[PDB]
RNA sequence: GGCCGCUCCAGAAGAGGGCCCCCUUGCCCGUUAUCGGGGGCUAGGCUCGAUGUCGGCC
């Protein structure tokens, strides 16, 4: 029995100057053997907070932690740009340590619907046996986003992969790329390729498609 | 002062072996715990062995006991992790940590310094350059007077691709998608741009796809229908 | 039966020990190492002991 460090919520939005609570529940006693960790994208970790509530040497006082029972918080008093990053908190009280799934504080802005794009697969791949249909959704707000593809009506499923970017730095949007993937022998079956996307930005959903040929 | 520099890792096929360092300065590895945790892309952090230098102490986790080892070297104020029939499932980030000793704390507190980390890649993929298809700008996908195109990167490995557009002149408006590991094992990824539809006929827009593993460079040009 | 003993057998057998909770390690302690005290639970599973329903000798 592994001791488990579940971390909530995933993700929260946030700005500047506002107060930023991040929490931690153990899967069963610590007393306080638990730390805080700061890691930015393609960086390493950073020590925050150690025993549960103790400031580590150049860690900026807005940083502060606190325990009751197996529930673990992270307090950000007021964010400054440089903390939104992921946090990730960390049992040592019984070997083998673990690692809560870290919480992602992303940039607040004001919401932000997407361009939609939809790309046919070119004619170059096509002879090479395979199809592969893009759909880009442009700079939106917030990251949560639903790519529906449909062919001939029929609403897809396990045939797609999602790409999306990190927060913009100038704006604070997201983009995503949804591929549907066929072989060129389904392709030619159906004539009808359709990008169904919702978001919040938009008050109905955004269809964008083409026919095979015309 | 203090640094953590690891080295060793890299692509390899599964059951072969990597060791991977941890060269360690501003501070003497005797006065410390050394740690490997791992990250494996787009995931959280699991901790995989310690040692204690001055004592000779070591543990692991319950998944790589029997498969790695680690170790560590006072005179060259180093640590090692050899890693021996190495699986798909051990795909990571490796970083190494120092827990300070502290004579007063009865025992091993936080991770309190992190290296940067090094990429160990198991995979029976080929290393292969990519194939580079124009996503079409249309004429019935345009937003505004804004277009959108681009180029899709498709079929290589392992990671990294760079693209840029028009020799780098064209940047602003671009993204360029992380890569996606589709089921052959082979990395895909698009790069696309907005541009004025007004353009679409006097300008020339052309993504450069560069592939390092495989010497492969494309230049394909994108056009409308 | 007497004497000796616990290698085998029993669980009929105590103590260590174990798990959980509180106290930021909090009498004294602490392997480059996670305790101690308090509380709740735990018996035949390990060590050590005891015993017979055991064994050895005469």
């Amino acid at each position: 029995s592994d001791i488990q460090m579940t971390q909530s919520p995933s993700s929260l939005s946030a700005s500047v100057g506002d107060r930023v609570t991040i929490t931690c529940r153990a899967s069963q006693s610590v007393y306080y053997s638990v730390a805080w960790y700061q890691q930015k994208p393609g960086k390493a970790p950073k020590l925050l907070i150690y025993s549960a509530s103790y400031l580590y040497s150049g860690v900026p006082s807005r940083f502060s932690g606190s325990r009751s029972g197996t529930d673990f918080t992270l307090t950000i008093s007021s964010l400054q740009p440089e903390d939104f990053a992921t946090y990730y908190c960390q049992q040592y009280r019984r070997r083998p340590i673990t690692f809560g799934q870290g919480t992602k504080v992303e940039i607040k802005r004001t919401v932000a619907a997407p361009s939609v794009f939809i790309f046919p697969p070119s004619d170059e791949q096509l002879k090479s046996g395979t199809a592969s249909v893009v759909c880009l959704l442009n700079n939106f707000y917030p990251r949560e986003a639903k790519v529906q593809w449909k062919v001939d009506n029929a609403l897809q499923s396990g045939n797609s992969q999602e790409s999306v970017t990190e927060q913009d730095s100038k704006d604070s949007t997201y983009s995503l790329s949804s591929t549907l993937t066929l072989s060129k022998a389904d392709y030619e079956k159906h004539k009808v390729y359709a990008c169904e996307v919702t978001h919040q930005g938009l008050s109905s959903p955004v269809t964008k498609s083409f026919n095979r040929g015309e | 002062e203090v640094q953590l520099v690891e080295s060793g890792g890299g692509l390899v096929q599964p059951g072969g072996s990597l060791r991977l360092s941890c060269a360690a300065s501003g501070f003497s590895l005797s006065s410390s715990s050394m740690h490997w945790v791992r990250q494996a892309p787009g995931k959280g952090l699991e901790w995989v062995a310690s040692i204690s230098p001055y004592s000779g102490s070591t543990s692991y986790a319950d998944s790589v006991k029997g498969r790695f080892t680690i170790s560590a070297d006072t005179s060259k104020n180093t640590a090692y992790l050899q890693m021996n029939s190495l699986r798909a499932e051990d795909t990571a980030v490796y970083y190494c940590a120092r827990t300070k000793y502290h004579y007063k704390n009865y025992y091993w507190w936080a991770l309190d310094y992190w290296g940067q980390g090094t990429l160990v890649t198991v995979s029976s993929a080929s290393t292969k350059g990519p194939s580079v298809f124009p996503l079409a700008p249309s004429s019935k996908s345009t937003s505004g007077g804004t277009a959108a195109l681009g180029c899709l990167v498709k079929d290589y490995f392992p990671e990294p691709v760079t693209v840029s557009w028009n020799s780098g002149a064209l940047t602003s408006g671009v993204h360029t998608f992380p890569a996606v590991l589709q089921s052959s094992g082979l990395y895909s990824l698009s790069s696309v741009v907005t541009v004025p539809s007004s353009s679409l006929g006097t300008q020339t827009y052309i993504c450069n796809v560069n592939h390092k593993p495989s010497n492969t460079k494309v230049d394909k040009k994108v056009e409308p229908k």
